């Protein structure tokens, strides 16, 4: 079974392809109209796969260098096997030398064609955690958020680093301990500072990274005694807030401390930065922060010298191999769309709430340290991706949390997707969820996915992938095929390319021009007869992806704040398919007395009035209740024992909804409307060119005319 | 009025101490006359032009202690301050009254209009020392609250010192007594590469240090809470200075970025302004005010001074323009360029304070110094953002000013602070002929904010008579006003010109006084008030600001300058020529009128090594300091009864102090030690040490009568001048 | 957003209590001592005074004249409360004693209590008339 065939290399190789047959001539590798891609997870959890506390073996050719993978020819009885990527043949190793038919090592067993090596030879480096925090807020946001943060250091490993960055007109770098007297290092937040220079100024452990086992005492008091920024806000004034230059400290600091080592810069910010570089908005309340028309009128004279001096600081941290999250809470916008490639570059995350005292951020603020069985936080530092692809495949790129080392190789394709012109990326964090796309030239077949990375425990460990699809037989080319195709994969890959053209600029004619090709190619009609027109299974649910994804808030961008787009494309461009799917169509489950809880569709045809529905944007969980059931519900019937039923149907959609609202990382706002109510509008908004069957009429039409 | 011949007497010296000359003035006018403590000339008897000035060969000026402590002061509290309609000059009891309603000034002699506010029995006519109470149009601001900024040095050599910990003892002891009301501001700040600032706050469990490392660009790192309220921050300051001696105890830091430290210190205190006070251990080496090191000279180099830099006299000026100043505390082994450190207190009104190879455990005569001096350093009297005018009666023209201050235009004195321990100096000339008066009036007006908040004046005024003979010059001069006067001037030709011409300056100053006085009337014959006038002299060149052929440092001759420049006429005199006592046969020839007290009166002992005795003790009163010398043949008895020890072997090698035992030849000399430290504020330490063999016996460099390898004696001094003056 | 606090007597303009910090005042300080000059028994209890970039504001009770400072955007509402915190606070300590005393700044003391005060207007967390025309 197909099906069973996606799902199951999903599961075991953390991988979904939008083919998986793949041209075997270079006439279709060229007309091929949804490219070759993969959905590929790096660290997707599986059934207790055994840690395989060996070396991986190394191929003896040079430039090769895969690793033994079950596709690997091995001979038992010669002690030899054959390297799948480059035809040459290897002796094993001396520890490999009583392997037997009957005793075959793992990384040769089809069951373990991903799987991880734990090696285990340096001394091992400690976590390090830099806290930078905003004092510029006001006294119920500033203490909850202390209150967190000193519950996360409670959190930590003993062995952790830790340190204490507060800023808000001045940056202070705290010294940690010091018995009696607390002191700190104090920087001008109008200009920035080199690394060099901050070594010069300040002068394993050091005085202001501190392991926990030995500075929790301190640091939860220092925390506890943490207050607002002493200068006065005069009337009509913002406060003087210096983002960009206590984050170009944070990353200072680390480059000359602790490079090329696992290390988390987490910046929580309650407001946009107003002075120095990397400023957002002026400090007069009377202009109001930049907006997407702004942006579209050349309003926003902060956005450009903005972002320049985040990039700058996420390509100076992602090469230094450190993670910067980014925790923003505040009422009005915050800067995320300058500061966005700082969490992006690197494998960072980004937090967007209201307030630091809100069950919202406080429950996701914990989220980031839940931990595995063994008690160890859900995170990997310093991920090193490599990919070894047959003398057939090239790679165009990668279009994820990732960073180019620009390394060259016969696998490098003339045509760049994203961040390509390399084989090798880093990944400076990563999450059990984290999920690249990577896509491929044509110019069996094998892929293999090499990631070196540091353990949240300091163990250092390689995960290697090796999967197989079939080239086309060539009397069955397009047949065979288009049977393989991966409609919700061939989506997501289709609009994560959308939105990288759309946050690096129309993107909306590129997705018709590529949606009508694909029916024409794929589609059974006759010319000039549109009501002729259908899909196989494979296809018939690939348009109505394109459809809700043109008119999603990742493409149209107006009636969003510029930070709240940058937001929601930043969880896009990580997740996995299911969530990915769930963000560019929410599903949908209605509730009421006439049976069980039930799927539904995403129409205004769905929405009853003796109906209780539940839709599931991946940011939004929202209840709707229809105009019956709230006039049922707002006369009191549910307080009365003789409609217990009706108690049923009120907290049905309540209990399902708390099972996914702890699950998922960032944790959804929950909304509770109901029919005339203000937030029903978000349920108004994702539901219904025009409308689903005006869009296939018009596609049609194009389908079956000129190609 | 007699002649005396320097030649034959050698023991010219009174038995008693000095007195100022009474000026040749009626009864009646003198009595009224101003403390010759506060305010005294060089020439009682003012020449009536400059061409009798330039043929006695004497300078004229005055030397003012304007802001002493008084043992009673006038307070005037009138709604109105009558002054001179034409010259500002505050009416004063040698003003002339004629219509009793009309008021003839002593010093442009315009007439003025008495106010109807018997009015020559007004106390401003009756009192050369009163003190007003200014009204609204003499204060620029509201007055400042009392404001002090301690600047610390902790780099490592500092830290070894141990200077951190009796400073901080001594501010605990005297937290209370610091002069000032609920309005005192009180402020810290430590530094050695980078620039340590302490805010303090009663939301916080401790103190925080604040550390600003960018040193080419230092600024203030809080808006409040670094500047802190005494009053209300008792227990908060009290934790820091606890805390501040062991915070630094294994430090690793060698340089020292003093020039950058005091720029933030400026920053800090340019609102308000305020006592900036400096300790400091060792050469500016990092950031602006970078000084380089020197060689120290040796007795073997001869006089061939000036600042290295201008950097701490432009850091000065804009002090003083912010009514800050600076009190500069060195505590140095080694070279440190004081001649440029010292430019940050001369040009703000401050005073520096020098402590050659401070050390807590090495050095217990500096430690219990710096701690006498701090005792009186933080509970002496203080006035802000002050000014001074010194006024004249036409005809007189003051021309160089002398002290620590900035002579701001039209000859307007600043002070950013007063202290009552500052001595100042002025040289005047006759620019107009005074053949109309026969009195001139000198009157200095010292605007000041006191440590409550009130804009108060104090003013002085003195009456001197004038003359037209060489004879009647001689007649009314002042010995040890004219000492103070030309070492003052000698200093300046230090700076200016060489040592060398500052020494020939000092000794022409001599001759041609004597030679000038020998042209109008065998050996060496001076008047009776200049019988002193070559033994001064002498002294001068052999003090450690002059001497030439010694082993002397540096810093140990620019300090002997700062005092020149700074300490009153007394206490200069007490320096240049220390009061030798014997102390071991004391009497009752005393002054036991006072009480049960006794106090002898031994003689004093001019300075020469024939005066002593190995069979006496010997105590020298140098102002500062007392020195008691005992012979190694001393008797047993004041070694038992006075040391409390049974031989001279085993007199302790350091002895900080006497015991008090109980034998009245300990009684005696208690007594008498007591009544001299009762004289001075500035409570002086004696030690014992002095030994025959102690290493320790600069007591016999102050023998400045005797001759050494490299100086004359008192009497070879006297062949060479008469040498020069019948040349 | 910027204050320059003073007391002074009606009478004869005699200063009781003041605050100034700077890190010009010159200028503004001169026409605050015109204004405690020019008022009388016959001039408006309260008043408001515009001086270009800047503007003052005064209560008189008492015989006492309680005139601030500011910047011109600083709102006028928060300038009056600011002077009625000091008015009754003053009036209360030092009220009875105000028509007896001579010196200037008998009550520099009052200046805690300013500062304290003030801090709790610059922190965002009836006459009108052109101050010119008055002198
Ligand atoms: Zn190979
Ligand atoms: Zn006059």
């Amino acid at each position: 079974t197909y099906l069973e065939f996606i799902q199951q290399n999903e599961e075991r190789d953390g991988v979904r392809f939008s083919w998986n047959v793949w041209p075997s001539s270079r006439l279709e590798a060229t007309r091929m109209v949804v490219p070759v891609a993969a959905l590929f997870t790096p660290l997707k959890e599986r059934p207790d796969l055994p840690p395989i506390q060996y070396e991986p073996v190394l191929c003896s050719r040079t430039t090769c260098r895969a690793v033994l993978n079950p596709l690997c020819q091995v001979d038992y009885r010669a002690k030899l096997w054959a390297c799948n990527f480059c035809y040459q043949r290897n002796q094993f190793p001396p520890s490999y030398a009583g392997i037997s038919e009957l005793n075959q090592p793992a990384e040769l067993l089809p069951q373990f064609s991903s799987i991880e090596y734990v090696v285990l030879r340096g001394p091992q480096m400690p976590l390090i955690f830099l806290y930078v925090v905003d004092t510029c807020m006001e006294d119920e946001d500033l203490q909850a958020l202390k209150e967190s943060m000193q519950m996360s250091l409670s959190l930590l490993p003993p062995t952790a680093l830790v340190g204490l960055i507060t800023f808000g007109r001045m940056v202070q770098v705290h010294e940690l301990g010091c018995e009696g007297i607390s002191k700190s290092y104090v920087f001008r937040g109008t200009k920035d500072l080199s690394a060099k220079q901050l070594q010069e100024m300040l002068g394993p452990s050091n005085r202001f990274l501190q392991p926990v086992q030995k500075i929790d005492m301190n640091l939860t008091d220092l925390l506890g005694e943490l207050q607002r920024d002493p200068w006065p806000v005069p009337q009509g004034k913002r406060p003087l807030r210096s983002s960009g230059v206590a984050l170009s400290i944070a990353v200072g600091l680390l480059e000359c401390t602790f490079p090329n080592t696992g290390a988390r810069i987490m910046m929580f910010i309650g407001g946009p930065a107003t002075q120095g570089p990397g400023m957002v908005v002026g400090d007069e309340l009377k202009t109001p922060i930049r907006s997407w028309h702004d942006i579209d009128k050349d309003n926003a004279k902060y956005v450009k010298k903005g972002t320049k001096h985040f990039e700058a600081l996420a390509n100076r941290a992602a090469t230094t191999g450190h993670v910067i999250d980014i925790y923003a809470c505040a009422l009005d916008q915050t800067g995320l769309l300058e500061m966005k490639c700082c969490p992006n570059l690197t494998g960072g995350y980004m937090v967007m709430g209201d307030s630091f005292n809100t069950s919202l951020f406080k429950q996701t603020f914990q989220r980031v340290f839940t931990k595995d069985m063994h008690g160890q936080f859900k995170m990997g530092f310093g991920g090193t991706l490599e990919i070894k692809t047959s003398r057939e495949i090239k790679i165009s790129g990668a279009i994820g949390p990732c960073v180019s080392l620009n390394s060259k190789g016969p696998c490098v394709s003339e045509n760049e997707i994203g961040t390509g012109g390399t084989c090798q990326w880093k990944i400076c964090g990563l999450s059990p969820t984290t999920t690249l796309a990577i896509y491929f030239e044509v110019v069996r077949g094998a892929i293999q996915f090499v990631t070196q990375y540091q353990h949240s425990s300091g163990q250092r460990r390689i995960r290697v992938t090796t999967i197989a699809r079939n080239w086309a037989d060539a009397q069955t080319q397009i047949q065979n095929i288009a049977a393989s195709f991966d409609q919700e994969a061939a989506a997501i890959l289709m609009a994560r390319l959308a939105i990288y053209r759309a946050e690096t600029e129309d993107v909306l004619r590129w997705l018709d021009r590529q949606l009508i090709r694909l029916c024409q190619k794929f589609g059974e009609y006759h010319k000039d007869d549109p009501s002729s027109f259908r899909f196989s299974e494979t296809f018939s649910l690939y348009p109505q992806f394109m459809f809700h994804l043109r008119r999603s808030s990742f493409l149209q961008v107006f009636n969003n704040s510029p930070d709240e787009s940058s937001y929601y494309r930043h969880h896009f461009m990580r997740q996995d398919l299911t969530q990915s799917l769930i963000m560019i169509q929410p599903i949908l489950y209605a509730y009421s007395f006439s049976g069980p809880p039930e799927p539904v569709l995403l129409d205004s045809s769905s929405i009853l009035a003796d109906r209780i529905l539940l839709m599931d944007t991946f940011f939004q969980i929202l209840i709707y209740h229809g105009e019956t059931i709230a006039q049922w519900r707002k006369s009191g019937y549910q307080d009365m024992p003789e409609y217990e039923n009706f108690r049923h149907l009120l907290q049905a959609p309540v209990d399902d909804a708390q099972e996914i609202l702890h699950s998922r990382f960032p944790m959804p706002r929950y909304i509770d409307t109901e029919h005339g109510g203000s937030q029903a509008r978000f349920l108004l908004s994702k539901v219904n060119d025009v409308s689903l069957q005006v869009f296939m009429d018009h596609l049609k039409k194009l389908a079956v005319s000129s190609a | 009025l007699r002649v005396v011949n320097l030649l034959q007497e050698r023991n010219m010296l009174p038995s008693t101490p000095l007195k100022p000359p009474v000026p040749n003035l009626h009864e009646d006018i003198q009595k009224l006359n101003c403390n010759p403590e506060l305010f005294r000339c060089t020439l009682t008897s003012i020449p009536q032009t400059q061409a009798l000035l330039n043929k006695a060969k004497l300078p004229l000026g005055l030397l003012l202690h304007p802001f002493k402590d008084l043992v009673q002061l006038p307070v005037v509290t009138s709604s109105t301050i009558v002054r001179c309609r034409s010259c500002r000059t505050y009416i004063n009891p040698f003003v002339s009254f004629l219509d009793q309603r009309r008021w003839k000034c002593n010093l442009c002699y315009r007439v003025n209009d008495v106010p109807e506010e018997e009015p020559h029995r007004r106390p401003e006519v009756q009192n050369a020392t009163i003190e007003f109470m200014a009204p609204s149009e003499y204060m620029l601001r509201p007055p400042q609250p009392p404001v002090y900024l301690f600047v610390f040095d902790v780099s490592h050599n500092a830290v070894e010192t141990g200077y951190l910990n009796s400073v901080c003892q001594s501010l605990l002891d005297n937290l209370d007594l610091l002069p000032g009301n609920t309005r005192t501001k009180i402020g810290f700040i430590t530094f050695d590469s980078t620039i340590h600032f302490y805010g303090l706050q009663e939301s916080l469990s401790q103190p925080q240090m604040l550390i600003v490392s960018d040193i080419e660009d230092v600024f203030i790192p809080m808006p409040e809470n670094l500047l802190v309220n005494l009053n209300e921050s008792k227990e908060l300051v009290q934790d820091l200075l606890k805390t501040l001696p062991q915070m630094f105890t294994k430090t690793l830091e060698t340089q020292s970025a003093l020039g950058p430290a005091l720029q933030a210190a400026f920053k800090l205190m340019s609102p308000t302004g305020g006592r900036m006070s400096v300790f400091q251990t060792q050469l500016p080496t990092l950031g602006v005010g970078a000084l380089k090191p020197r060689e120290e000279p040796n007795h073997r180099s001869s006089a061939k001074m000036t600042p290295s830099t201008d950097f701490y006299k432009k850091l000065a000026l804009d002090c003083s323009g912010q009514q800050v100043a600076v009190d500069l505390f060195l505590l140095s082994g080694q070279y440190s360029d004081l001649a440029s450190l010292g430019c940050i207190s001369r040009y703000s009104a401050g005073s520096v304070y020098y402590y050659p190879s401070y050390h807590h455990q090495h050095n217990p005569v500096q430690v219990q110094k710096l701690q006498k001096e701090l005792q009186r350093y933080l509970t002496r009297k203080i006035g802000f953002e002050a000014v001074m005018r010194i006024r004249c009666t036409k005809g007189l023209s003051i021309h160089t000013f002398h002290g620590n201050f900035f002579v701001r235009s039209t000859d307007l004195l600043s002070l950013p602070n007063v202290n009552p321990d500052a001595g100042y100096a002025v040289q005047m000339s006759v620019e107009e002929s005074l053949t109309d008066t026969q009195l001139v009036s000198f009157q200095s007006a010292l605007l000041y904010t006191s440590s409550k908040g009130e804009r108060r004046i104090r003013v002085h005024t003195l009456c001197l008579p004038v003359v037209s003979t060489l004879n009647d010059v001689f007649l009314g001069a002042d010995v040890q006003a004219i000492s103070g006067l030309l070492a003052n001037m000698a200093v300046d030709r230090s700076m200016t010109a060489s040592l060398s011409d500052a020494r020939d300056a000092l000794v022409n100053a001599v001759i041609d006084s004597l030679s000038a006085y020998r042209s109008s009337v065998p050996g060496l014959m001076v008047p009776f008030s200049l019988r002193l006038f070559p033994l001064f002299v002498l002294a001068l060149l052999k003090q450690k600001s002059f001497q030439t052929g010694t082993n002397a440092r540096l810093d140990e001759r620019i300090f002997a300058m700062c005092q020149v420049k700074n300490q009153p006429l007394v206490y200069l005199m007490l320096t240049t020529h220390p009061s030798l006592y014997r102390v071991d046969n004391l009497s009752d020839e005393g002054a036991l009128n006072i009480s049960d007290r006794t106090i002898p009166q031994p003689p004093i002992l001019q300075l020469s090594v024939e005066k002593l005795s190995r069979d006496g003790a010997f105590l020298m009163d140098a102002g500062s300091v007392l020195m008691l010398w005992v012979g190694k043949n001393c008797t047993q008895n004041f070694l038992s009864q006075v040391l409390g020890v049974q031989n001279y072997a085993s007199i302790p090698q350091p002895m900080t102090d006497l015991p008090e035992l109980d034998t009245p030849e300990s009684a005696r000399i208690i007594a008498f030690i007591s009544w001299l430290r009762e004289q001075r504020p500035f409570f002086p330490i004696l030690y014992v040490i002095a030994d025959e063999s102690p290493m320790k016996a600069n007591f016999l460099q102050n023998m400045i009568e005797d001759r050494t390898e490299s100086a004359l004696s008192y009497y070879e001094f006297l062949l060479h001048i008469q040498q020069q003056v019948n040349k | 957003m910027v204050l320059l606090t003073m007391i002074a007597r009606v009478a004869d303009g005699l200063p009781l209590a003041a605050s100034m910090q700077e890190d010009d005042l010159q200028q503004y300080q001169s026409q605050a001592k015109q204004l405690f000059r020019k008022l009388n028994e016959q001039s408006p209890t309260r008043c408001t005074l515009e001086a270009g970039a800047m503007t003052f504001h005064y209560i008189i009770e008492q015989g006492v004249c309680y005139l601030v400072l500011c910047e011109a955007a600083f709102p006028k509402k928060l300038a009056f409360a600011y002077l009625e915190d000091l008015h009754s606070e003053f009036d209360e300590q030092h009220g009875k004693k105000v028509p007896t005393v001579s010196r200037p700044y008998s009550f520099i003391e009052f200046d805690t209590f300013i500062q304290k005060t003030k801090k709790l207007y610059i922190d965002s967390r009836i006459m009108v008339a052109n101050i010119e025309e008055v002198l």
